């Protein structure tokens, strides 16, 4: 009754949903084949929240996958778990966006768009009673950012009384990947600030340097990346799926945590993470899980609190515990810790605690966290962008797809604008 | 330019067959041009300042203050600056059944301000229709429906789904304006009449509780003025030119589902219409704010009629609002809420200015 | 399936052509008598991957290319080779004369006649494509072949198609070596006519190749099948995102658009760091960072342009094999903080990455090592203006007293498309300077 629609877009949204149904399967006992080969009954209890069910007591995942490019798809259904997708719901086409926003919003997005929409209504339809979405895609590209915004756009008009909570990530400072991430992250921007309701800003080099610092890996590849964010996907959605003292669905942390409805770029975390070593050095408790999701160090959006002001957090924690545990924690944090928390909000912390952990940990936690901090993600684009637009850079790679100069100002005073309301909030009063 | 002050008036309605039904008693008084509130609590009797106050209650006291009276003293001082090259912006503001649809337009025997503007700016333009100055109107009238824009002059084709919406789009000089609007080129007042009717005929209404024809969509009537001048230069004649804009504006009403008690569609509109106006209180006291010193921020790109209108609310424009009040005890929160934010939008100032658009040409220079 | 067409053009691009289907078979697994045994073992497959080779069903591949020319005496070297069963008979090429260093010869003259046999054979293999990506031409500055029909043929595909990205991988006119009198006049003629269709224009100089031989790989004595099995690897370390599996793939699409700002500063350099021979295969760590800033290292450019006389504009790598890209950004962050590297203020970004999981192969006979890693970095910098102006002076010089002009105008061509075209190269030099400027 209470269900979530999965759209992946691009390379980097398909690389992480093929590892984030490898994650849920494993919680909710799936094969790979679709079978059911669990211990307990809970993990059955609520399975309709993102798999369907199938003739032979299979179950198939609400998934549906899109691209322009089909090599990619192709990686997704040679891989373990890419045999129990629907494949009518694996959607693309050719000619790729080649990391331009046009092709995918405008050109050859436009032709395709209504073959995904249609496959949505499927799966919506059928719903008995609908939560919201789920999008995961990559700012900086084409496919990612132009196809999905666009179904973003689409979607809101069709099921407007819905969440979308989209999970993005978002370009790095230092290193870039793509040399037109600015004009690209600027269109998206504008866009998703007008049409979704909660935004969890991922950035992959403080991915890195999770893994690189605190998980003490020396080789990490992206199969080890979206081993962590699927996580964080999960425990925001494990207060619908499972049972618990306190639950909190999609919309209760909406309401909590975006004041302002242009507000709701959430800077996440996840706790606890450690060594294959230093696990017999720590012991698990509230207090531990609290120190590491208030630490700058484990947030993934490469932007430091401590520059700016929490406006509302929460915390998602899941296994047996004290709630004076996690009411006393969340308040010393916020007497102690005052100056980076607002003043004209009494209490900047909501809760969730979650009775049935993760496949091997006695306790988990999960952050998010509403900050003036990411301001720092948009100016940096902003003067990247204006930089290159100053002199018109890459232009006519996007002139020429249908497009003038007015939408590129546009997308700036709009990002330049939600700079500003981050910033009234920042310093005292 | 020069700092100038936003005109804010009040009009207290009549009794209407409701309120005299469920018969309720007299709270609204004015003490000779204050406003005051005598709740039926009797802790304390509030009072209100502003610029101008309208006893259209009665219909005999000394005081009365008809359609006309309105007109010239609020409109045709804007229809002043209008000549003199300034934007000018009126709006109205008020809960369900307090009379904006009606200080505005009025009925086909009571005219509202929309008609005697246009008519006497076109009576004084015939009688200034002299050789110097060439005159030219141009007119708009849309509105924002569940926060999509319509076109009012635009006739439905042959279907039920033909409310063809437009989009918001920022040019970064001129500001906001809309895609698509088809803009109409202005002879005289009997052509504005014709536009005006069939616009109103497109216009979203509805009956209700508190309302049998109520508007459940905003609505902008924009006219824009350009003074062609002749003027004896030793080159090309007629550079001088002022280009000023007129917007008129008439909003929609509060409204608590139970009064007007609705389901489906009208429960729909109703809810936009209430974050709309939620957005516009924000906007008036930030700008309240911002006379006072501080630092703040404008939200108005939390929707579309702050964002077409943000101009004029603040920015560039010779404002005025009216604001609408029942004199009953069962509308005394609304009353209170809209007198308060009707106040502190007193406070709010905006640079007008002439619109010579000569800047770099020669003329703005040589000034 | 994305697929690409490999057009190739003259005695420079043919020789380029052998080197390159001999990499493509061994990669994939394919015979010189288009046989895959792998699939008669396995079961079918598409490992002869689709881009680059068209099945039939006795099981030959045959490429997707085509091998123009105007001599036979360079084409019969492969109809009576190794690779005699592999091509398509259709090979195109004329019982004429060449154009004898003459870019009127092969533009008009002995261009057409040919062209339209050229274009159809083009046009048969697009059909058999559900999804083309682009084209890539070989040819070589300084003949007439190699400017004009390539001036010729990019002309037409611009009308028929328009939208395919075309590519061009060039043989840049050397500033002292050289094997022609008038290179500089069939060059710049050439720069006139394909700058407005062509899209990117990689380019090579083979003198430097000839100095990377010796440095690296100690070979004293090189030939051109030594040459073209290193350009071969920079050809296939740009399609290998086609045609084997990998983590951030670069399909053709994105190296138009990361490294072209403005469309005609479409002239980016190429190079291929681990040039290691066998002996110091071992030695040797061969890391992302050793091979990443080995690539910016001057001595192992592919074209004689001293980088740091100029500056990056765009920059794109394209790693292989055992690449972690945690030791990308730590190199990409650490040639950021040198300044010898200077970027411009228009493109602070200025970067762009590439892994493959398909290591490079070995071609036996070669020189070349198993290096389980690998770069190629293309890059637009503002230096090569500096070779323009060197190829427009030794133009200047020799136009001036109108020498070897009636070999051309007895050929079909006016004395005012020289001018012209000189204006032409006149320009570019000046907006490879305007951009580089720093803004205020
Ligand atoms: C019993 C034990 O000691 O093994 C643990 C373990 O030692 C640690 C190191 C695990 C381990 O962490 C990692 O290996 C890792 C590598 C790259 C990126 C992220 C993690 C572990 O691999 C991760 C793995 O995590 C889980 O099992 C959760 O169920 C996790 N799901 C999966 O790992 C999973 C992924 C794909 C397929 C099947 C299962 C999960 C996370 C969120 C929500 C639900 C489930 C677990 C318990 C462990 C190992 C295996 C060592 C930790 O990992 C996480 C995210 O929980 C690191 O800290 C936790 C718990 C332990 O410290
Ligand atoms: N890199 C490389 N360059 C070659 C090779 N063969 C010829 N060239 C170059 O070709 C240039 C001379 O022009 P050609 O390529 O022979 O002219 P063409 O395109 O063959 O046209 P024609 O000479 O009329 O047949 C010189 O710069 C040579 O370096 C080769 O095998 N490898
Ligand atoms: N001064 C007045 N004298 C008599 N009747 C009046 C007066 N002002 C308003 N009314 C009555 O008010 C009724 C409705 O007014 P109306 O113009 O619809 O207010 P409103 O603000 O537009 N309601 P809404 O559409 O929700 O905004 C009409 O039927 C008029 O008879
Ligand atoms: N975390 C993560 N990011 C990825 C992965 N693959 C690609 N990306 C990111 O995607 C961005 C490029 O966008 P891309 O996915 O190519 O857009 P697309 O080509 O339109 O699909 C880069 O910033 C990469 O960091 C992955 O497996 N994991
Ligand atoms: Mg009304
Ligand atoms: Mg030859």
């Amino acid at each position: 009754m209470r269900e979530i629609v999965h759209i992946q877009a691009g390379q980097c949204g398909n690389q992480i949903g093929a590892k984030f149904w490898e994650v849920i399967s494993d919680e909710h006992g799936i094969d790979p084949t679709g079978s059911y080969h669990g211990d307990s009954d809970l993990q059955l209890e609520r399975i309709n929240v993102y798999y369907n069910e199938a003739t032979g007591n299979k179950y198939v995942p609400r998934a549906i996958l899109v691209d322009l490019e089909p090599g990619t798809m192709d990686s997704v259904r040679s891989g373990p778990f890419g045999q129990i997708f629907r494949p009518d719901n694996f959607v693309f086409g050719q000619s790729g966006a080649g990391n331009n926003w046009a092709k995918g919003h405008y050109t050859e997005g436009a032709e395709l768009v209504d073959s995904v929409l249609d496959v949505v209504r499927k799966e919506s339809e059928s719903c008995d009673c609908l939560q919201g979405f789920q999008l995961t895609h990559s700012l900086g590209g084409g496919t990612g950012s132009g196809m999905g915004t666009l179904l973003i756009s689409k979607i809101r008009e069709e099921y407007p009384d819905r969440i979308m909570n989209t999970f993005s990530v978002m370009p790095s400072p230092k290193v870039s990947d793509t040399v037109v991430e600015p004009y690209n992250a600027t269109l998206s921007v504008h866009q998703l600030v007008e049409n979704t309701d909660e935004t969890y800003c991922i950035d992959n080099e403080a991915l890195y340097d999770i893994c690189f610092r605190t998980l003490k890996l020396t080789t990490p590849t992206y199969g080890d990346l979206n081993h962590l964010v699927s996580a964080t996907m999960s425990g925001v959605t494990t207060c619908l799926r499972f049972p618990g003292q306190l639950n909190a669905d999609l919309r209760k942390l909406a309401v909590n945590m975006v004041p302002f409805p242009r507000l709701h770029f959430f800077m996440p975390g996840f706790a606890p993470l450690t060594s294959r070593g230093s696990q017999q050095y720590r012991a698990l408790t509230v207090p531990e899980l609290t120190q590491q999701m208030f630490d700058s160090k484990n947030m993934m959006a490469a932007c430091d609190p401590r520059h700016g002001r929490y406006l509302t957090v929460a915390a998602i924690f899941r296994g047996r515990m004290s709630m004076k545990e996690v009411d006393e924690q969340m308040l010393n944090v916020q007497n102690k810790n005052s100056s980076y928390f607002v003043e004209w909000i009494p209490n900047n912390v909501k809760t969730a605690v979650c009775d049935i952990p993760p496949r091997g940990l006695k306790m988990s936690a999960t952050f998010i966290g509403n900050s003036t901090a990411i301001q720092e993600l948009f100016k940096r684009i902003s003067e990247q962008f204006t930089a290159m637009f100053r002199r018109k850079a890459f232009l006519h790679w996007y002139t020429g797809e249908g497009m003038d100069e007015m939408e590129f100002t546009e997308a700036e005073s709009n990002m330049n604008d939600l700079v500003s309301e981050y910033q009234q909030y920042q310093d005292a009063t | 330019g020069s700092n100038s002050q936003v005109t804010v008036a009040v009009r207290v309605r009549p009794f209407s067959k409701r309120e005299k039904t469920e018969k309720a008693s007299q709270v609204v008084f004015t003490n000779g041009e204050e406003i005051t509130v005598e709740h039926p609590d009797m802790k304390q009797v509030y009072s209100f300042i502003y610029d101008v106050s309208f006893w259209s209650f009665d219909e005999c006291h000394p005081g009365y203050a008809s359609q006309t009276t309105v007109y010239e003293t609020l409109a045709a001082p804007l229809l002043d600056r209008a000549f003199e090259g300034y934007n000018t912006c009126l709006f109205a503001y008020g809960q369900t059944g307090s009379g904006k649809s009606y200080t505005m337009m009025g009925l086909n025997e009571e005219p509202g301000i929309i008609p005697r503007f246009c008519e006497d700016l076109f009576a004084q333009i015939a009688k200034k229709q002299t050789s110097e100055v060439s005159y030219h109107l141009e007119m708009s009238f849309f509105e924002v429906y569940n926060e999509k824009i319509h076109d009012l002059l635009v006739c439905k084709g042959e279907n039920g789904q033909r409310k063809q919406p437009l989009r918001a789009r920022e040019h970064p000089v001129s500001g906001p304006y809309v895609e698509g609007l088809s803009m109409n080129v202005v002879s005289s007042y009997s052509d504005i009449q014709s536009w005006l009717e069939l616009g109103n005929k497109q216009r979203a209404t509805a009956a209700t509780g508190m309302n049998d024809k109520s508007s459940r969509s905003h609505s902008v009537f924009t006219l824009v003025m350009t003074q062609t001048k002749t003027e004896v230069v030793e080159g090309e004649e007629h550079d001088h030119r002022i280009t000023s804009r007129i917007n008129l504006v008439d909003l929609a009403g509060s409204e608590r589902c139970s009064t007007a008690h609705s389901s489906g569609q009208r429960l729909k509109e109703g809810v936009s219409i209430n974050k709309s106006l939620l957005t516009l209180g924000k906007v008036i006291s930030a700008l309240s704010e911002q006379a006072n010193g501080k630092r703040v921020f404008i939200p108005y790109r939390e929707s579309t009629l702050t964002w077409l209108l943000k101009e004029s609310l603040g920015g560039n424009s010779k404002t005025a609002m009216i604001a609408t009040v029942s004199p009953a005890a069962s509308n005394i929160e609304e009353t209170l809420s809209t007198l308060r934010y009707a106040t502190q939008a007193r406070l709010i100032v905006n640079i007008a200015k002439v619109n010579e658009d000569m800047n770099a040409k020669l003329i703005r220079e040589l000034k | 399936m994305r697929e690409c067409i490999s057009i190739h053009v003259g005695q420079a691009g043919v020789q380029i052509g052998n080197a390159c289907w001999e990499l493509y078979c061994l990669e994939h697994g394919i015979q010189p008598d288009g046989q895959m045994p792998s699939d008669k073992t396995i079961g079918g497959g598409d490992d002869s991957f689709n881009t680059f080779f068209s099945e039939t069903g006795a099981g030959k591949h045959v490429p997707r290319a085509v091998f123009v020319d105007l001599e036979p005496t360079v084409i019969d070297e492969v109809r009576t080779g190794t690779y005699r069963q592999l091509f398509h008979p259709e090979q195109l090429i004329t019982g004429k004369e060449d154009a004898a260093n003459n870019y009127a010869r092969g533009h008009y003259t002995i261009g057409k006649e040919i062209i339209d046999l050229v274009l159809d054979r083009i046009r048969k293999l697009a059909d058999q494509c559900t999804g083309l990506q682009g084209f890539l031409v070989f040819h070589s500055f300084g003949g007439g072949t190699g400017s004009g029909f390539t001036s010729l043929l990019m002309e037409r595909l611009s009308v028929d198609y328009g939208k395919k990205s075309k590519l061009e991988f060039s043989i840049y006119p050397a500033p002292q070596v050289s094997t022609a009198v008038v290179e500089p006049y069939n060059s710049i003629l050439t720069t006139h006519t394909t700058l407005e269709h062509s899209d990117c224009a990689f380019m090579v100089d083979n003198e430097a190749i000839y100095d990377i031989c010796r440095r690296n790989l100690d070979i004293e004595r090189p030939t051109y099948t030594n040459l073209n099995r290193l350009i071969s690897q920079i050809v296939s370390s740009i399609t290998a995102s086609l045609r084997f599996d990998g983590a951030l793939n670069v399909d053709l699409t994105e190296f138009q658009t990361n490294l072209v700002p403005y469309p005609r500063i479409h002239f980016p350099l190429a190079t291929y760091a681990p040039v290691i021979s066998a002996e110091k295969a071992y030695h040797e760590q061969l890391s992302v960072a050793e091979i990443t800033n080995a690539c910016f290292e001057p001595a192992n450019q592919m074209v004689k342009c001293d980088p740091r006389h100029g500056k990056y504009m765009a920059c794109c790598l394209l790693y292989r094999g055992d690449v972690v890209p945690k030791d990308v950004n730590a190199a990409i962050a650490t040639i950021k903080t040198k300044r010898s590297i200077q970027f411009v203020d228009w493109c602070p970004t200025g970067f762009k990455v590439g892994i493959n999981y398909q290591p490079p192969t070995v071609v036996p006979g070669g020189d070349l090592a198993k290096v389980q890693r690998a770069v190629c970095m293309l890059s637009n910098t503002t230096a090569i203006a500096e070779a323009w102006a060197r190829l427009d002076h030794k133009f200047d010089l020799m136009y001036a007293k109108r020498a070897f002009v009636h070999w051309y105008v007895g050929e079909g061509m006016e004395e005012g498309e020289f001018s012209e075209a000189r204006e032409d190269m006149a320009a570019l030099e000046k907006d490879y300077e305007e951009v580089g400027v720093d803004s205020v």
